């Protein structure tokens, strides 16, 4: 019961933290990369109609 | 055309939405860990403390 229980319990609680903020980010790039998507598609609509 | 115009307003505003509460979550995520990250900063540091005290044998 040293408190190494308690020392690497929150470095547990760390890399819990770090691991789902990256999941964090990742979601938010992808969700980024829709709206890019969309602001493409856009652009092309504006450009396939000066003709 | 008349009615495409509002799916891309759609979608537009649905992904702008998602990406603000995606920023909030690691917004308060981040401060999270920052936090949790302090905490170990000085568990370590202390008992990194009675050890080199009580003597530094190795």
């Amino acid at each position: 019961g040293a408190a190494s229980m308690t020392l690497t319990v929150q470095a547990r609680q760390l890399l819990s933290g770090i691991v789902q903020q990256q999941n964090n980010l990742l979601r938010a790039i992808e969700a980024q990369q829709h709206l890019l998507q969309l602001t493409v598609w856009g652009i092309k609509q504006l450009q396939a109609r000066i003709l | 055309d008349d009615d495409d115009k509002m799916e891309w307003d759609r979608e537009i505003n649905n992904y702008t939405s998602l990406i603000h509460s995606l920023i909030e979550e690691s917004q308060n995520q981040q401060e999270k860990n920052e936090q949790e990250l302090l905490e170990l900063d000085k568990w370590a540091s202390l008992w990194n403390w009675f050890n080199i005290t009580n003597w530094l044998w190795y």
